[PDB]
């Protein structure tokens, strides 16, 4: 019985981010949900007013909803509005959820893995240069206060969310000092302030053969930067794509809400699925302290899905995202 | 055959049969290599071994390797080594850099008959092994930092480039595949592709594609199939990853996953799997991986009549019907029973 | 990180609930909490039946979190702060100043109008640091410190609270005439840092016997009461009575790094046993100086004025202060009047 | 118990000689002292090329004991740059971090610009002495050198604290700034804030390294206290010998928070009983002026310039022909009567 609409930042991104991000705007009225969008445009990724309006929203709002530019550079991190919500927000930790989905046809069976990723250090904050012809050199950092932060968020989220494990993946056999630090500064916070939590390491080149052979050995996977993308990409396959994948991104003051795989691999007019989106949103919901809202619309888009009917193409279905956004504000109403 | 790490011939003048050195290594080591000896001379191939001992020498702290089997091995041109435990520096890098090895080829491919989790997998990778996190260096700037400094050329990019292209050709496969990441935020990826795309227009017979390697294991991991038409390149970076996701496609493991390890004029040929010491002598071990290095070994050599004798019926075969593999395949069967199952259909 | 903690706009803080009468009460703050939508997430710990389990699991929570709300037992322990809790809190947390405010309320009957007192005490030292023995039969000694250091923080943290609240006046409170060492340098510490680094704010002394008959007649003439371990608790009951009990006294636990906030009396005279009875007032308006604290406190004047004025109208109000309600009642007229806020 | 070690008004320290030169010059100062009979025990530490890695350990672990040194000269190329295990260890297990240099020009000492008076204080931790070299393609070497902000700060208050103490009334910051923008940047920005806000009194000014060196040859006159990073600092350090007649004339001294090690502020840069102990002496005396005692400074300071300013006795560099054993019995001579 509340009082209070919140402001909340929404960056649709490009054609297919519109489509994605205008199926939740359309669940949302529909549930009639108590929240303003103030939605900004950026043209490219890169487009330099729209990125500082994009921040200016976000200092703001602090909670922002956002979609997708399929260009290479948001996929992979960089590009202005990632590297602005990086650097001037401080957004540090990136988390993606890779849940298996009750109606998808998937290789291996009831996945269930987090991966938590440091966004400010290693890949995000190098220096590269070629200063003789035909040699490039990268130089890189890895600190203990950017770790220790990134250790302490994902213990208390393993806390929060009732998981049991967390798995550091690092590649200390051969970066001894560097992925060293990493390796020891998760392990020994693990052991002083999180004792119920099971703590452990995994080099990062037998992660990812285990992850693709025996995933559910797995829980909670911290990484560096440059790891967590491949990690991230599997976890994707094995749930049966990127359309699938929720995600979250957070700094101390700041949530920035937005599908986990980026949409990698993931054309054609109303074709994609909002479910990455639309679970993104729930995340969202959740933070915001709603959440009963986003029990709701979960439990549509999971009983959606698991009913092969209106289903979009890439899960094995024919219908077309406003279809499937409908499908689910039908099961709303009833419900 | 690849011009660029070309086997230089010449059989035994006297025997007609080809000198090469052997290594068996260590743990299951011993036994593994029996195995291959046995199969090598119920096949008759021309060659004769030559078992040398690489453990690590000293020389100024800096490891070396022993002198007896440099120069075997500097003589025969080609190598076939067994497992071998972890002794100061790096057992396999020191043998890289004093052989010149260059390119690391790592195969993924299922086995028919098998069944294991992914089907229809057939990976073929090629990483660079010079340089990268290998030639790296680390250091503590200021109190709680780490700095690592990384390398990459231009000269040993074409070069891997260049054997990736020469070795599709050789297999006949149509694409290579240079995979990256983010080539505009990282002009070390930027160097990789350019130096692929100028080698691209001496080799119009194949077709040459880029892949983010975000895309790339996305791809790979929901459809392995749609790769068995193309040769991956990537840095030395990503390599390890990579290879080890195949290997996790293909078996689940390392335990059936052949290596090379192509250099100028040398080249060594190994399984990847451990030494596994704790199932040594009791008849455990799985020849396979070993077994199929000697099949890129023969052709490697050119003995091809022999390589896929001892390849496409034997072991490949044999891996069919339960009471045979072995303990790691939910098998039946021991080291010894395995090798003359194999010698049976040879 | 020697900060509150903080994920995507929302604060962790540590709740732990106490007895029923604590859980009571506790879940008042929580029910107001959650109406009007604020950004704070509970890490709620249970301490079953000065269990040694649950005190290493608040304290833990405490160390991550940084910010606490506590509740109530009703054992003579947690009253007069001992019992597990209460030292490891003052021990491992090293969480050295207790502070209770006194303000008279709107609607409630009292003998002296308008009351406006604030008791800081010193809480790591004197009598929560002794040494108590028996070593021949029928006599026991007693071994208490009183050093400069623990003495000069206490100090600093009275003025500093003095000046950032426009307090105008900070009473030392001491047994300088019998105890001549130890109250003497109590009471000097607190005059010469007054004198040297808070000249805006008028100092003084008074021996505690004179304070206590002072409080009872002429409340008017304190502001702040800085005072030992040993005299706070009684000056505290004082100040309770006064304002018309505990179940209206806010309060707070400060250290460099913690904060725990409680009601400032430990409900020493609220009995009133029986279910959903009790005064949820010092709960809520602890948890108002949590909010100020946390920089919301947007969410704090309004919370502050909605309890303000549902206990200046008579109704709905608690048995304690002359209304017929339950707590229950309570808490759903003060949420009343803030959805209409 | 972070003073230096003193036992009923007797001190101990450290003193390291050095190699065969630094053993006479050395016993020169032993000599003069046990002369003036100074409340001073020396705990001697000989470092041999025989047992060195445990020469270094043992010196170390004497000056944290002591916390204060009087120390020798190796004239190996490393020790008179800075660098060399001892100087590793002084600079990094102690912390020591400012080095101090004192260029006065001497009465008897014929040099072609009279009247010299100037300080260099060099930053000791960073730059050159905290590097990464490394050859990573063949024939290419990368260097990689850190300048930080708190480094920088502690040497620019020591310098300022220092012209305090001496009364000199100017600090230049010598640096590179045109060439490094952002790393010499920093250092002349943080020396002339510290200057403006914590030191008003003193005039603070900039100068670029190579203008500063042609500057130091033809008008020295104009500096007082030069401050530099460690890499200008040994150039700045040498136009300073050469001003006032050569490296066996420098004072020197070095700063830690907790330690003080003394020694020649050129590092000497060979025949028997022929060198010149000037430089050791005086910095002998820098080293009583910290341990308070002085009033033996003023003296043995008057003793070795009285010496020096009658050319009779000097040593065969300031164009005399005496051995290093007959100036210094001159100046015990000098002290007798004094």
């Amino acid at each position: 019985k509340y009082g209070g609409r919140f402001t909340v930042t929404l960056i649709p991104g490009d054609g297919v981010g519109k489509e994605i991000t205008d199926s939740v705007r359309t669940i949302f009225e529909a549930e009639n949900i108590p929240i303003d969008w103030e939605t900004i445009n950026i043209k490219q990724t890169d487009h330099k007013e729209g990125v500082y309006e994009a921040v200016e929203s976000l200092k703001r709002n602090k909670i922002g909803l956002k979609g997708l530019w399929h260009t290479p550079a948001d996929q992979t991190g960089h590009g202005s509005l990632n590297v602005a919500l990086r650097k001037q927000l401080d957004i540090y930790a990136n988390v993606a959820l890779f849940k298996s989905l009750k109606g998808v046809k998937t290789r291996i069976p009831d996945i269930d893995l987090i991966v938590i990723r440091e966004n400010t250090e290693g890949e995000f904050s190098g220096l590269e240069h070629e200063s003789v012809p035909g040699v490039v050199e990268s130089l890189k950092v890895m600190t203990r206060p950017k770790t220790e932060r990134i250790a302490r968020f994902a213990f208390d989220f393993a806390k929060k969310y009732n998981r049991k494990s967390v798995t550091a993946v690092h590649k200390a056999n051969i970066m001894k000092l560097g992925d060293g630090l990493f390796r020891n500064i998760i392990t020994e916070i693990g052991q002083k302030e999180y004792p119920d939590i099971d703590v452990s390491s995994i080099i990062v080149d037998n992660a990812s053969m285990q992850a693709v052979a025996k995933p559910h050995q797995f829980d909670v996977l911290v990484t560096p930067s440059m790891y967590g993308t491949i990690l991230g990409n599997i976890g994707a396959a094995l749930i049966g794509g990127p359309g699938l994948v929720a995600g979250a991104n957070f700094g101390r003051d700041y949530a920035v809400f937005e599908p986990g795989s980026r949409h990698v691999g993931l054309k054609g007019q109303n074709v994609a699925n909002p479910t990455a989106m639309i679970l993104s949103s729930t995340l969202m919901l959740n933070h915001l302290g709603l959440n009963e809202y986003a029990t709701r619309i979960s439990k549509a888009v999971h009983e959606t899905i698991a009913e092969g009917k209106h289903t979009t193409r890439d899960i094995g279905g024919s219908s077309s995202t406003t279809d499937f956004t409908n499908e689910i504000i039908n099961k709303l109403s009833t419900m | 055959q690849p011009s660029i790490g070309r086997y230089t011939g010449k059989p035994n003048p006297s025997t007609g049969k080809y000198t090469v050195s052997f290594i068996e290594g260590d743990g299951i080591g011993p036994e593994i290599s029996k195995s291959v000896k046995k199969i090598f001379s119920a096949a008759n191939v021309p060659i004769e071994w030559e078992s040398c001992d690489v453990s690590p020498i000293f020389v100024n702290g800096l490891t070396t390797i022993p002198d007896p089997a440099v120069q075997s091995i500097t003589k025969n041109l080609v190598a076939l080594k067994g497992p071998l435990a972890t002794p100061h520096r790096s057992l396999n890098l020191t043998l890289r850099k004093t052989f010149g090895l260059f390119a690391n080829v790592r195969p993924a491919k299922s086995i028919e008959g098998f069944k294991t989790t992914y089907e229809n997998v057939d990976l073929v990778l090629i990483r660079e092994n010079t340089e990268g996190e290998y030639s790296g260096i680390e250091h503590i700037v200021c109190p709680g930092v780490v700095q690592s400094i990384k390398l990459i050329t231009r000269d040993a990019s074409e070069r891997v480039i260049r054997y990736a292209f020469e070795y599709a050709r050789a297999i006949g496969r149509p694409r290579v595949i240079v995979v990256h990441k983010s080539t505009i935020q990282r002009l070390a990826d930027g160097l990789f592709v350019n130096v692929a795309k100028e080698l691209s227009k001496e080799y119009p017979d194949l077709t040459l594609e880029t892949e983010l390697i975000d895309n790339s294991v996305l791809k790979v991991v929901t459809n392995p199939s749609a790769y068995t038409d193309a040769v991956s390149v990537c840095p030395n970076l990503y390599g390890d990853i990579l290879s080890d996701l195949n290997s996790g496609l293909s078996a689940g493991s390392l335990g059936l996953t052949p290596s090379a390890n192509i250099g100028h004029k040398i080249s060594i040929f190994e399984a990847v799997h451990g030494s596994a010491p704790d199932i040594a002598g009791q008849d455990k071990a799985n020849p396979t991986a070993l077994l199929l290095s000697s099949v890129m070994m023969l052709n490697h050599m050119g003995l091809t009549n022999h390589a896929d004798q001892i390849q496409n019926a034997v072991l490949s075969t044999i891996a069919s019907g339960p009471e045979n593999r072995t303990g790691d395949l939910a098998g039946t069967a021991t080291t010894s029973s395995f090798t003359e199952a194999v010698i049976k259909r040879l």
